[PDB]
């Protein structure tokens, strides 16, 4: 009698899906995978990249059904997309584990979808946690394995041997477009919160604590009389910030997120930069050699792709009340600065429908009209931008 | 120092510096070669030396070579490469060194070749060859030895 | 580097 | 319930370090792994390759602590290097293992930091054993495994299940700088005793047997009547030698060392290329189909390249009782016969300084000064060499 | 270097 | 053909 | 090639 | 480079 994984992959593999896609920005064509997150709603993750500027959403099952789905939301600082199946008929879902509780040297088995040739097995270990720096803007908090993983298992499940699902493969470090034995995916924990948070609103609100920092070498730490030779470093609170009503100055050395240690600032910086407004936290810091806990909740931050879906380049949100939508910033030299579009336009209305909100704005992006008129105005002056 | 050598006779032994040439200071070891090597052979000089933070004034007598004496060219009047020189009392003209890539080596003569005879003339020394190439022959058949063999080599 | 949390 | 690795790890991976390089030659910053042999003396060995040339030397533990450590041995013969923790203070050494007892088949763990990402584990088995020929001049016994192993694996562990170190992850077979699968590693056995050398002297002492030899092929065993298709055949025993001393004559066929079977020559060759001199060992021999095991004790054991480092091609001694430095033969175009060094010269000394020995000259190459002088002396001649 | 899937 | 780390 | 021990 | 003379 031989042991084998065979037993836990019947199971789990219906929830691992394939996805085809077909859209533009000069037409292209692309693949990726996703993992069935809820079988009755139809709930598919994946990631950004792979759903960013996409037309036609087609997803293949396991056992070749095809059906169609629709974008829920999408987070490219995280990488993490969500999906909704049309028509769900007949799907098994995943079991999902909690990812604060893995090790280094746990079994891990990886399925996508490589180079289309359908859904592909790979098995390894936790080569590390924790790991980032690729994108230093992105909330990276990386699983390193050494399951074989290429283009196509974007989306992919990162699996333990009961068949739950503990991250979702991401990216590789590959000097040759070629898997080296080094996959990178996102833990299970952080993907929970992300979807969660997409299912009702669509998007993520994304709340702060008001602290900035940097990451804690043994350098910086023989300069502070410091013992901790690794973790977050408290530069400074900000005022009316949770940490500053919490108890927390600066010269603090951050150790453990609930009880349970920091890999580093850049890890810390993604697992609560997921997590939903609210959630209550206790950490552990370390100020003057002494350890002190305090138990904080998170605050509000307050701050074009999300709407248009194809246009992006610009972050906008509301204004006021019932101000119209307001642009914050344009980067130079993007699909919406290409139209005129500048920073502080105030879009009020267009063809001749009144624009009180994004709510009232997406109503006609939903109607979809030939021609599109967006009355903005700039300053006080009244002008117009005309698109398609 | 070379063995048999006017400055090995002259008492110059090797590690010394030498200062100046009758009397005129030397700016260079390249400058004194250029002296030397246009003063006629037997030029009596006078030579400034430092060996040991002491001062030597020697006598001295340029001498022939029997070594690179005379190169090709200005017998042939356009074959350069081939330095030579004559062998023992009228014994021929053994050539000291060929040089890679040069109208000489490019006929094929090598090191330790010894010219007996050339054109039913018997060749002793570079005035008898001389002799024959100021009758400027349309071909020259040279016959040399190369060790214990008696060989010829062509030209033109 | 600072960075915001 | 799952299987997994990590109760070993947490216990051994502290054990592992990585080791950041300066050095200049045209200045280079190199880095690596490293394996902690000695707590209390903070004894870390590593991978020579890693450690030559280098000026500055900053070693970083898994935990993040950093410190400086300074050079102990090193040997590019065999690619083993030994470096010593500046204030070693809780610290971490690994047990190593009897890597003799090694099989084909044996699962392995690999220890390293690729690309500095970190501390990375990956898993693999053992491929094969005795593999040699990637450096032919080097004692090279690699143990082959498929645990992925990238730039940064030198110096890491390889360790079995139980987390006791079999072997010093050294080079890759990899034609794109990417791991495809082969990984090679310095068996423990060899580290051990090349490690043992650097504590007590700092150097190896290089024994010898005193034969020569080639491999073994099915073809020669036809043609010579042996049985067994691969081995040490024994081309010729030298005089005086200990092998010669100890009864081995020409003809012989090797087949094990301490009762253990050998792989091949080149990796016999490699096995006592690392033991001290005067190690007392058994061998297995086959004469006219008859086995003879003797016991062997090692004997002790020029080139102008070992006295200058950068100059070659001219072979030389010291001349009889403080007599100069003669020399044996020189090749026709070589460093040294570009500085019109010839066969019979007797180096009497340089700048001024007597030299009676290779032991006074050296003296004076540590004084390093711009430009040399030796004053030696061909025949009844005195001339003069110049350098620099 | 680093790539995306 | 060969490759080091 | 000719190795030695 | 020494040179004759």
């Amino acid at each position: 009698q031989m042991p084998s994984l065979a037993p836990m992959l019947e199971k789990v593999m219906p929830s691992v899906v394939s996805i085809n896609v077909e859209g533009s920005t000069q037409k292209f064509m692309a693949l990726g995978s996703g993992v069935i997150i809820d079988a009755d709603k139809g709930y598919v993750v994946t990631n950004n990249h792979v759903v960013d500027n996409a037309t036609v959403i087609k997803v293949q099952l396991s056992d070749g059904r095809k059906f169609d789905a629709k974008m829920v939301g999408k987070d490219p600082r995280s990488d993490i997309a969500l999906i909704q199946i049309q028509n769900p008929k007949n799907l098994t879902a995943i079991k999902m584990a909690d990812s604060d509780a893995l090790r280094v040297g746990d079994y891990t088995v990886a399925i996508g979808n490589p180079f289309g040739l359908g859904e592909t097995v790979t098995s390894g270990i936790v080569s590390a946690l924790g790991r980032s720096g690729l994108n230093a803007e992105n909330y990276e908090n990386f699983i390193q394995t050494d399951a074989a993983i290429n283009r196509g298992n974007a989306g992919g499940a990162l699996v333990n041997l009961n068949g739950e699902l503990i991250g979702i493969n991401t990216a590789i470090l590959a000097p040759d477009g070629g898997n080296i034995g080094i996959g990178f995916a996102i833990p299970s924990n952080m993907v929970k919160n992300l979807t969660s948070q997409m299912v009702e609103y669509g998007q993520v609100k994304r709340g702060e604590l008001g602290i900035m920092g940097t990451e804690l070498n043994s350098e910086l730490a023989k300069a502070m009389k410091v013992d901790a030779q690794r973790g977050a470093f408290v530069s400074q609170v900000l005022p009316n910030s949770s940490a500053a009503k919490a108890g927390i100055k600066a010269g603090d050395v951050i150790t453990s997120l609930n009880g349970k240690p920091i890999s580093s600032f850049a890890a810390l910086r993604a697992q609560v930069g997921t997590m939903p407004v609210g959630s209550k936290l206790t950490l552990g810091l370390l100020r003057d050699g002494k350890q002190v806990n305090v138990n904080l909740e998170l605050q509000q931050s307050s701050q074009s792709s999300s709407i248009f879906n194809g246009i992006e380049g610009a972050e906008m949100s509301n204004k006021g009340k019932d101000q119209g939508v307001v642009v914050n910033n344009v980067k130079t030299g993007t699909p919406a600065a290409q139209i005129g579009l500048k920073k502080g336009d105030v879009i009020i209305g267009a063809n001749q429908q009144a624009v009180k909100n994004i709510a009232e704005l997406r109503k006609v992006l939903d109607s979809k009209p030939s021609v599109l008129a967006l009355n903005i105005q700039r300053g006080d002056s009244t002008i117009y931008l005309l698109m398609q | 120092v070379l063995p048999n050598s006017s400055a090995a006779k002259a008492g110059i032994k090797a590690g010394d510096v030498i200062t100046s040439l009758n009397g005129k200071p030397i700016s260079s070891f390249a400058a004194l070669r250029a002296q030397v090597g246009t003063m006629p052979v037997g030029s009596k000089l006078t030579l400034g030396l430092l060996r040991d933070g002491k001062q030597v004034n020697v006598n001295l007598e340029l001498q022939q070579s029997s070594q690179n004496q005379v190169d090709s060219s200005s017998i042939f009047n356009g074959i350069e490469g081939a330095e030579m020189s004559n062998k023992g009392k009228d014994q021929g003209v053994v050539v000291n060194n060929v040089k890679t890539g040069t109208p000489a080596a490019q006929i094929g003569l090598k090191k330790g070749d010894v010219i007996i005879g050339a054109n039913q003339q018997a060749v002793k020394n570079i005035a008898e060859l001389r002799k024959v190439l100021d009758s400027k022959p349309s071909v020259l058949a040279l016959n040399i030895q190369r060790g214990d063999s008696t060989i010829y080599l062509l030209m033109q | 580097c600072y960075r915001k949390l």
